[PDB]
């Protein structure tokens, strides 16, 4: 939703 | 048999005697090939659009049993056709009307080098006739396939402007 | 068939 | 570094939802006939 | 009806959606789709009629390939009935037209004019290969994949509106 | 990490050029031989457009 | 003139302008000129092997004694690898006046066992006629009816000595249907033999064939239900009456013929199959019929 | 060593292939342990057919044995000449307390040869309990034909007589009629099954047969009920039809309309199976198919409801 972290670091890879 | 001598025992004595008198339908033939180049006579390439015509399907109709080994035949007929192209200089009317045939079914890398020196042999047609049939399909192929299929249609297109 | 035979 | 980066990312990520809203309000779903 | 921006994309994921009554042929090109390890998160998605039973948090669908098995007149009669459950925004550059089983030409219960009338009265890319070989499926599969990375946007220079602009 | 920042960045100033195109053409609201000649011409004046970009 | 033309028969063709065509249904053909009705009804109920032929250069239709000498003195030497080959013009099988006229090629064995009986035909084929020099006589079409071992060997020496080609005419499951569709729109009395149509559907590892054969009489009140535009068919009719089938097949076994390919379609008109063992001809409609396999020939050729 | 039994002989040894030259010849019985050793199998056709006729010259062979060699061929290549099914039944009162193989073999001879009177009748039972019987056909006026018989395999107290479609002659009445007299019951009915492979229509008659993470299937809810409505009408290990299971049709287009659908497939209900997974069948696939065994019957004669 907030991507920032809550997408990019989810997804580490 | 074919030429079976009984002779090779007498051949080690021919050897010696040969070493003393030392001592004291028209792809497989380039020397009939340059007939065809000098006539663009009818009952000559219609013989030839006819034949083929009839082998870049039959051939290719081969590829849908074996696709493999048939690879290897077809691969070295169209490098025969290319050279025979190559040297005659002109674009077989059997060649182009194969490629626009066998285009729009054509992958990337089926007979890639192969199917790509044969756009490059094709007759001056008008850019109207000659884009949808050929070039809308060189495109198509040409924007979803990696850069060794690009730079081999740039390389392609570049023979083609060449032998335009 | 319809199961018609 | 990604910091930087990373606020014009998530910004125009914010722009991205604003236009998919600004999407989602249209919302003809329009259908394509034979024509 | 599907739309091509209902949903926000992931982050590397271009998700395309074969559409294709045959699921054998589907799986095998989602499977090739898939075999080369590219720099894109593709969540290749199945199906057989683009009604698509509405299931929420189904991915931003980039790409729509309507496998037309040449073969036979149901992959396409459905085929047009999944045409009417798309977006006229869905068209323009998320939507292929597939055409599996043709070049072998002697099964096909559809002529090839009538898939390319029918990819062309909808102004979207008609891709031909066979699905039943493997080398045909390797390399058309990665012609579906990077038609979706068009599409999806991962390419930073061609839109999925300039993608049938090069494909017409 | 930042390669990969990079290339989320590359794809996402696309996707919502993308979505702002959709956008533009809903917010706005005939010679098919010519429709698709003023649809030829903005694929060349686009491509002056992204081409110079 | 002479090849620019084909050039561009062949860039149209493959440009693939719309082409559902509203071909005419088949007429009942009066039994033109010289048609030796012995041997038309020899050929009519004869399943024949359907073969694309290009045209034969350098031949000739006052040269047959010579030329079925050199075949009868070859077919025997590839048994050396008893017979009698009579080359047999027909007179009467062509649809227009400038058509080469249709020969006979028959593999005969004491008396009159006709073995092979090959043949080559060119009707209604004015579309390979108009682009051929005069040197070749065009017959697109080649049926041979005997072993696949002779028509491969004869195929050969036709090969040999007049530089002409014969790819195995497949009539696609679209074709198939389209000739489905009008023979049984056609104005015949007397059904010999029920409308079938062989299905064959898709699995992997089985082989399952379904036999679609209709009550000749049913399957024309079907056709009239989508018959609408009168003298001709169209792909719309044709699809129609295939859908007919679809959905009357289904209505019933709830698996989709639409789903398979056909592989046969017997009518009492005419029989005819896709791997190339087509052409049964039951009825004398045999000028149309021959005249789409000729016209399917030459787009095999074209 | 006579005349159409030594030719007869000939003539059916060289149908069985190589193989099974001694699977078959240790089952008549004609060549002893003794006999087997004169005879080289492995040279040649032409040589074993001349040795082994030579054999029987010897054994002064007779018709009633060289039908029972057609008999054991048969039972290694029952999966030729496709076969009927007959059904009989008895009224109402106990079961056949006496159905002595002599008696039958008596019983079905004697009915057999009161009309047909030039016959070669040849009983086989085996051991499965089915009486393997060959009917060597022929008009008084004519020897029995031995070219085609019509053998029936009539398992032995079941109401259910298996006969191969040869011809389907005026005799077809009276095989029948034989039948349901030398087995003591009442009426012989042709049950409509008539499919190529024995074994598989042994177990119809009998009910004896079933006793990635990036692929995103959308219609994966749509796919296991395919599975599960074909896992529900075909349980487990379909039975090989592989015969022309006929649908001659009587019924208005939705006044009626004849067609005769003919299923042609080398394993027929395991196509049918496969036909709803694969996308050619709709999933709830219709009855009209899926019980064709639970029918135990594919050439069906009921009408529109």
């Amino acid at each position: 939703k907030s991507f920032s972290t809550l997408f990019l670091e989810t997804v580490k890879r | 048999i074919y030429f079976k001598n009984s002779e090779n025992l007498w051949k080690t004595a021919l050897l010696a005697v040969k070493q003393r008198n030392r001592g004291p339908s028209v792809l497989n033939n380039s020397l009939l090939l340059h007939y065809i180049n000098c006539v663009r006579d009818e009952p000559v390439l219609l013989r030839f659009y006819y034949w083929l015509s009839q082998t870049l399907q039959e051939e290719c109709i081969w590829y849908k049993v074996n696709n493999y080994e048939h690879g290897k035949e077809f691969t070295n007929f169209l490098d025969t056709i290319i050279r025979a192209e190559c040297f005659l200089q002109e674009g077989f009317y059997s060649c182009e009307a194969f490629l626009y045939k066998s285009l729009p079914l054509w992958d990337g890398l089926c007979c890639r080098s192969q199917f790509l020196q044969l756009v490059s042999w094709i007759p001056f047609s008008s850019f109207s006739e000659v884009k949808p049939l050929l070039f809308d399909h060189l495109a198509q192929l040409f924007f979803t396939s990696t850069i060794y299929f690009k730079c081999s249609v740039l390389q392609s297109l570049k023979e083609l402007l060449q032998n335009w | 068939e319809f199961i018609i035979d | 570094t990604e910091e930087e980066l990373i606020r014009e990312c998530e910004e125009m990520w914010k722009d991205m939802e604003e236009c998919q809203n600004k999407l989602s309000l249209i919302g003809t779903e329009t259908l394509t006939d034979s024509n | 009806v599907l739309r091509p921006l209902d949903k926000l994309p992931g982050l590397n994921t271009a998700t395309i959606l074969l559409v294709g009554t045959e699921d054998a042929l589907l799986q095998q090109l989602a499977d090739s789709m898939l075999k080369e390890d590219c720099a894109s998160e593709l969540k290749v998605h199945l199906a057989k009629s683009l009604p698509l039973p509405s299931s929420v948090n189904r991915p931003r669908i980039d790409l729509i390939v309507f496998v037309v098995n040449l073969h036979s007149k149901y992959s396409l009669q459905n085929t047009e009935e999944s045409l009417r459950h798309v977006d006229a925004s869905f068209f323009l550059g998320k939507v292929c037209f597939l055409a599996t089983g043709a070049g072998r030409e002697s099964h096909c219960s559809i002529h090839r004019h009538t898939v390319v009338k029918l990819a062309h009265t909808y102004q979207s890319p008609l891709l031909y290969c066979d699905l039943e070989v493997e080398g045909f499926r390797a390399t058309m599969a990665q012609r579906l994949v990077r038609v979706l990375q068009i599409c999806a946007g991962h390419v930073p220079g061609v839109s999925a509106l300039n993608l049938l602009s090069l494909l017409r | 990490r930042m390669t990969l920042l990079l290339r989320l960045r590359a794809q996402t100033k696309q996707q919502l050029l993308e979505y702002k195109s959709m956008v533009d053409a809903s917010e706005e609201k005939k010679q098919i031989e010519a429709k698709i000649e003023d649809l030829e011409n903005e694929i060349e004046e686009v491509k002056v457009a992204f081409e110079i970009k | 003139t002479p090849l620019q033309k084909r050039l561009e028969s062949v860039r149209k063709q493959s440009s693939f302008i719309l082409t559902p065509p509203r071909r005419k249904i088949p007429q009942c053909s009066q039994l033109q000129e010289d048609v030796d009705p012995q041997k038309v009804a020899f050929l009519l109920h004869k399943q024949w092997t359907l073969y694309s032929l290009t045209p034969l250069y350098k031949f000739s239709y006052s040269n047959l004694k010579e030329y079925s000498r050199l075949l009868n003195a070859f077919i025997v030497a590839e048994k050396q690898k008893d017979i009698k080959v009579i080359f047999s013009t027909l007179l009467g099988m062509k649809g227009t006046q400038r058509d080469p006229e249709a020969f006979l090629v028959q593999i005969v064995s004491r008396e009159g066992k006709v073995l092979w009986t090959g043949w080559f035909c060119c009707v209604f084929g004015d579309s390979l006629l108009e682009t051929v020099s005069e040197d070749f006589t065009c017959l697109p079409l080649f049926l041979a009816n005997g072993a696949e071992s002779n028509t491969a060997i004869i195929g050969t020496w036709f090969q040999k000595t007049f530089d002409c080609y014969f790819s195995p005419l497949a009539i696609n499951a679209f074709n198939l249907s389209w000739m489905a569709a009008m023979w049984t729109a056609c104005k015949m009395d007397h059904y010999v033999a029920t409308t079938e149509f062989l299905w064959s559907v898709p699995c992997s590892p089985q082989s399952l064939d379904i036999s679609f054969a209709i009550h000749p009489e049913d399957a024309k009140a079907l056709w009239d239900s989508v018959h609408k535009t009168p003298g001709e068919v169209t792909q719309e009719e044709v699809d129609l009456f295939m859908d007919c089938l679809y959905s009357h097949f289904h209505r019933h076994f709830k698996i989709h013929l639409s789903a398979t390919r056909l592989v046969r379609v017997s009518t009492s008109v005419a029989s005819a199959h896709t791997d190339g063992k087509i052409k049964i001809l039951c009825h004398k409609y045999l000028i149309g019929v021959l005249a789409y396999l000729t016209e399917l020939a030459i787009f095999q050729i074209e | 060593m006579d005349e159409t039994v030594a030719e007869f002989i000939k003539r059916t040894i060289l149908k069985i292939p190589m193989n099974e030259l001694t699977t078959i010849l240790k089952a008549w019985d004609f060549l002893s342990e003794n006999q087997l050793q004169t005879v080289n199998f492995r040279q040649r056709k032409e040589s074993v057919v001349q040795h082994l006729i030579h054999l029987c010259e010897e054994k002064r062979a007779s018709i009633s044995d060289a039908a029972l060699l057609d008999i054991i061929y048969m039972q290694f290549h029952q999966h030729q000449k496709v076969w009927d099914v007959f059904q009989m039944s008895k009224g109402p009162g106990e079961d056949v307390d006496l159905f002595d193989m002599k008696q039958f073999k008596n019983s079905f001879k004697k009915i057999l040869q009161r009309a047909l009177k030039n016959v070669t009748v040849s009983f086989r039972e085996t051991e499965e309990n089915a009486v393997w019987i060959r009917i060597a056909w022929g008009t008084q006026y004519t020897k029995p034909n031995q070219y085609k018989p019509t053998y029936v395999v009539y398992y032995s107290q079941t109401p259910y007589a298996f006969t191969s479609s040869s011809m389907l002659r005026r005799n077809t009445p009276l095989l029948g009629q034989a039948l349901t007299i030398a087995s003591k019951h009442h009426q012989i009915v042709k049950m409509d099954l008539r499919s190529r492979y024995l074994d598989s229509l042994k177990a119809i008659v009998f009910k004896q047969y079933n006793q990635d993470s990036r692929i995103i299937h959308e219609n994966i809810v749509e796919k296991e009920r395919v599975q599960r409505i074909t896992q529900e009408t075909f349980g487990d290990y379909p039975q090989p039809q592989l015969e022309f299971a006929q649908y001659k049709l009587e019924t208005k287009f939705k006044e009626p309309l004849r067609c005769l659908i003919k299923f042609s497939s080398p394993h027929l209900l395991e196509a049918l199976k496969s036909l709803a997974p694969a996308g050619i069948a709709d999933a709830p696939l219709s009855p009209l198919l899926t019980c064709i065994p639970n029918k135990r019957m594919n050439y069906f004669k009921i009408r529109d409801k």
